[PDB]
């Protein structure tokens, strides 16, 4: 029996983790980047 | 449906080694691996989820 | 008053010290086989470790009936 | 609270009765962090 | 149009039961709406209720009978148990055999069931 | 950025400490706010054993970036008036 | 041991706070009067499980009685995956027997303030026969919506995040059998704690009373009721108020064990107003008695009435909402933290509750005049352990 | 005289925005519009 | 002498006294009500009657820290001594 749970216990978490961290990695990015090419368009503008 | 789906559980094919008169199943899987996955449950998960936590309530009444 | 609970506390200090220069014992050593532990500590013990496998399926009451 | 005096009041008879005893004290001072409570104020001091 | 109403076997409530396959229950003194039952697709045919006036029973064309309660008049159960439109059910109202929530419901398939 | 070399911050709320490898660059971004309008913008820092020495309300200043999340642009020198390679090189300790 | 309290007054909150302060509390003579159920309630040793459940090395002593209890608090975790639980969001159960008839709200209030004050997220789903989504005649408990657009409110204006609330049912249940029973099923998750909440300043007078909304909700019973609720509340209310609004809703049943009977069967209403300044709102309800029967209308007047009641009654807030905005301002910093109250909204309890203040040696309330301001002075205790990497 | 009652005849219903803003597990803010 | 601020900040903190003893001495059921809200004179009279990011957050802590001793500029005694403690800068 604790092999079932503590198995089933690292597939949740494991799943839980990759999704945590790709969406904070994707908005992240997506900010920071969004306002580098902000930054890119106004100083090429000059 | 008792009988006829008699893979639930496990008889001795023989009858009794001696006939004694005095006045078939001998046992259920599904229903003891039921139960022992409650108690195993009931008992085991919860000793793993408070692994260590300290404080209870004592109640003397 | 004050002594006293300075007394008991050293008490508890020379009790701790010679928990210090005792023999370590067997779960804060780290080198455990079965000549340096004792009978059944397993038995007794709280142990946390990995698991390598995929178990054995079970088939159970709402299982069959699935 | 820098304290700026030390002194001591207990009875001499609780003196005299016991030379080790719970004596009080009074020290006089500024108030220099923010303020003090009412009442059930908890203190520690230096080694004490 | 109204096809049945009843009053309360203690003087408090009464019950009209009407063409639209609704029944609208009242109190005895002032008619004033203490609620309304539905869920029948058929207007009813007759209503019961009990000597004590804690239980209805509604029996509708739609071959079915329902079982509702007096406070919140909620449907302690459909039951589906006639062949055809019953007309009517009854209670006894001496429960002094210990039976008093026993009633009868009889059908146009020349049958009644206790 | 802005109108001036560096900019000063607080540090907001440390994200990627649940990072799980050791040296990604998300455990080494970490969350600043710009002083100079409040904003909340993402600067790095240069070692895993020195994000540990950016601890959450410690006046932090930050700059560019020049050269695995692709461009975060800012990166942080001086940490409560002491610089972030000088407490890695460990010569001066840390005054919050 | 080391406090002393007496009676079976104020119990959860002055568990609360015992709790939001650390300090070891003796809570002495529960029932001296009642020889019939001398000492505890189950409701009470319910809400003990459930601190402990919820808190770590809290340590809770009952007497032989039940008449007397002694109780250090630990710490406030949330849901921790070493101490309580498998994951980290697992979902922690509490369960709660069928001897229940106090509000689940008169559990819920408390762990509403006790959360934000946590090590982690808050992810508890009560479950039981005994769990009431109604209103409850009782010691007048309030219900689930009302609880929600009342106070949580409240910890939007604190700042403690709204969004970051996530607390939603699953199954609603009223009383049934007398105030035993109930039943339905409810999950708070709090992905929202702070360190110090926001001191505030309410002071400006609440005029212009704006909207009007409502929630008219049917635990077993047809929806006709709640429709002539409607209309009821709007015959009342339209004299006064043009945007008057109110949900409907109707859950059909919950069933627990002895073997299942459907249970918590009736129906209630919730009303509140919001006003055009900020978070200042008005909140009543009345419920039909889970065996009486009695009129929809009568309940949608009755529950206006109340409304209109609070209406001219308030300063600021209700009065059921003010121990939990007052308990806020306590935990607030060194500060003061100015709130306008009416004259008649003062309670017993809050007197008392206030009394507990002074006993913990939490601070003292200036009160002047404009209805009374009431500056409160907060300490800023905070929650105890919470990480920073 | 004789005694007459008539029985022979809801705007509650808010919009879907008052739903989503009031029925749901995320509470509505003091703060918004 | 209806029910009054200082009165009432007296007979808060009174350990003599219970809170519902207190409240009846400061201040002096649903049918009840009913005829209260059935009233329409009443109710008409309620209808009436109820119907630079550095500066600018160093000014509003500033706010606070005025504000305190704002709200306690009133009383000393209930105040002074015993709301707002002893203050810092005394002996």
């Amino acid at each position: 029996f604790i092999r079932r749970e503590q198995l089933r216990i690292k597939k949740e978490k494991d799943e839980a983790y990759e999704k945590k961290f790709k969406r904070i990695i994707a908005e992240i990015q997506n900010e920071e980047g969004r306002a580098a090419n902000e930054y890119a368009r106004e100083k090429a503008a000059r | 449906r008792e009988q006829f789906n008699p893979f639930q559980f496990k008889t001795n094919a023989r009858g009794p080694k001696f006939e004694v008169t005095t006045n078939v199943i001998k046992g259920r899987p599904e229903l003891s691996r039921a139960r022992s996955e409650e108690k195993r449950r009931q008992t085991i998960l919860v000793e793993m989820q408070r692994r260590n936590k300290v404080g209870g309530i004592i109640d003397r009444r | 008053a004050h002594e006293r609970r300075q007394a008991k506390i050293a008490e508890q200090i020379r009790k701790l010290e010679a928990e210090l220069v005792a023999k370590r014992a067997w779960t804060l050593a780290g080198e455990a086989t079965a000549a340096d532990r004792p009978v059944n500590s397993l038995l007794g013990e709280d142990m946390e470790f990995d698991h390598v496998g995929k178990p054995v399926p079970v088939v159970t009451e709402e299982v069959s009936e699935s | 609270t820098i304290i700026d005096n030390y002194r001591d009041i207990t009875h001499p008879t609780k003196i005299e009765e016991d030379p080790l005893c719970d004596r009080t004290i009074e020290l006089s001072g500024y108030l220099r962090g923010t303020n003090f409570a009412a009442q059930g104020q908890r203190v520690h001091i230096a080694g004490v | 149009d109204i096809l049945s109403l009843r009053f309360s076997p203690d003087a408090r409530l009464l019950a009209v039961a009407l063409l639209d396959s609704t029944v609208k229950v009242f109190f005895n003194d002032t008619l004033k709406l203490y609620l309304n039952l539905y869920g029948h697709k058929l207007p009813v045919l007759s209503m019961d209720i009990s000597y004590d006036s804690k239980l209805i029973v509604t029996s509708s064309a739609d071959k079915n009978i329902r079982i509702w309660g007096l406070d919140f008049g909620d449907c302690h159960k459909a039951l589906f148990g006639h062949q055809d439109s019953i007309l009517q059910v009854a209670f006894i109202p001496h429960n002094s055999d210990g039976n008093g929530h026993y009633f009868f419901s009889a059908s146009k398939d020349r049958t009644i069931k206790y | 950025f802005g109108g001036s070399s560096h900019a000063k911050g607080i540090v907001l709320e440390k994200v990627g400490v649940e990072a799980k490898q050791p040296n990604s660059a998300i455990r080494k971004c970490v969350r600043v706010q710009l002083i100079k309008n409040g904003k909340k913008v993402t600067a790095f820092v240069p070692n895993d054993g020195c994000l540990n020495f950016v601890d959450e309300n410690d006046e932090v200043l930050l700059a560019g970036f020049g050269r695995d999340i692709p461009g975060v642009r800012f990166k942080v020198v001086k940490v409560s008036g002491v610089g972030l390679l000088a407490l890695w090189k460990e010569k001066k300790e840390k005054p919050r | 041991e080391f406090l002393r309290f007496t009676g079976h007054r104020a119990f959860t909150q002055r568990l609360v706070l015992a709790t939001l302060y650390g300090r070891p509390i003796h809570i002495s003579k529960i029932r001296s009067s009642s020889a019939t159920n001398p000492g505890l309630a189950p409701h009470e040793i319910s809400f003990l499980r459930l601190l402990e459940s919820v808190t770590n090395g809290s340590i809770i002593d009952v007497s032989y009685s039940g008449t007397t209890i002694t109780y250090q608090p630990g710490l406030i975790t949330g849901t921790v995956p070493g101490m309580n639980a498998s994951l980290s969001s697992d979902a922690i159960e509490h369960v709660i027997p069928a001897t229940n008839t106090r509000g689940i709200t008169y559990f819920l209030i408390p762990l509403a303030l006790l959360a934000p004050f946590s090590k982690a997220h808050l992810n508890v789903r009560f479950t039981g026969p005994g769990v009431i989504t109604s209103a409850t005649h009782g010691a007048r408990d309030l219900s689930i919506d009302t609880f929600r657009t009342a106070v949580l409110p409240l910890y939007g204006l604190f700042g403690i995040p709204p969004a970051r609330i996530e607390l939603r049912v699953l199954q609603r249940s009223c009383a049934g059998p007398g105030g035993k029973g109930g039943g339905g099923i409810v999950e708070m998750r709090f992905a929202s704690q702070v360190r110090l909440p926001k001191t505030l300043h309410l002071n400006r007078r609440p005029g212009k009373v704006r909207r009007i909304r409502g929630v008219a909700y049917c635990t077993g019973v047809a929806a006709s009721h709640n429709n002539r609720m409607i209309t009821a509340a709007r015959g009342v209310l339209n004299q006064l108020v043009s945007d008057v609004h109110i949900a409907a809703q109707y859950d059909p049943a919950p069933l627990v064990a002895e073997q299942k009977k459907k249970t918590g069967i009736g129906f209630g209403l919730s009303l509140v107003a919001e006003t055009s300044a900020e978070g200042v709102i008005y909140a009543a309800d009345e419920v039909a008695p889970p065996e009486g029967g009695v009129v929809p209308e009568d309940i949608g007047e009755k529950c206006a009435y109340q409304l209109l009641d609070v209406i001219a009654q308030g300063g600021c807030v209700m009065a059921a909402s003010a121990p939990t905005v007052l308990t806020l301002m306590a935990m607030g910093s060194e500060d003061v933290g100015r709130l306008r109250l009416g004259r008649r909204v003062v309670s017993p309890e809050l007197l008392e509750l206030a009394r507990d203040l002074k006993a913990f040696g939490a601070a003292s309330w200036g009160i002047r005049d404009a209805d009374l301001i009431v500056s409160v002075k907060g300490t800023g205790v905070g929650n105890v352990g919470r990480k920073v990497a | 005289v004789v005694q007459v009652v008539d029985y022979s005849n809801a705007d509650g219903k808010m919009s879907k925005q008052e739903l989503k803003v009031y029925l749901s597990s995320r509470p509505p803010d003091p703060t918004r519009k | 002498k209806p029910w009054r601020a200082i009165d009432l900040a007296r007979l808060m903190y009174d350990t003599t006294l219970t809170p519902a003893q207190a409240l009846r001495r400061w201040r002096g059921d649903y049918e009840e009500l009913k005829t209260k809200w059935s009233n329409p004179e009443n109710i008409d009279a309620l209808r009436r009657t109820r119907f630079q990011w550095y500066e600018m957050q160093k000014a509003m802590l500033q706010k606070q820290l005025d504000i305190n001793k704002a709200e306690y500029a009133e009383l000393d005694e209930h105040q002074r001594r015993q709301v707002e403690g002893y203050r810092a800068g005394k002996y």
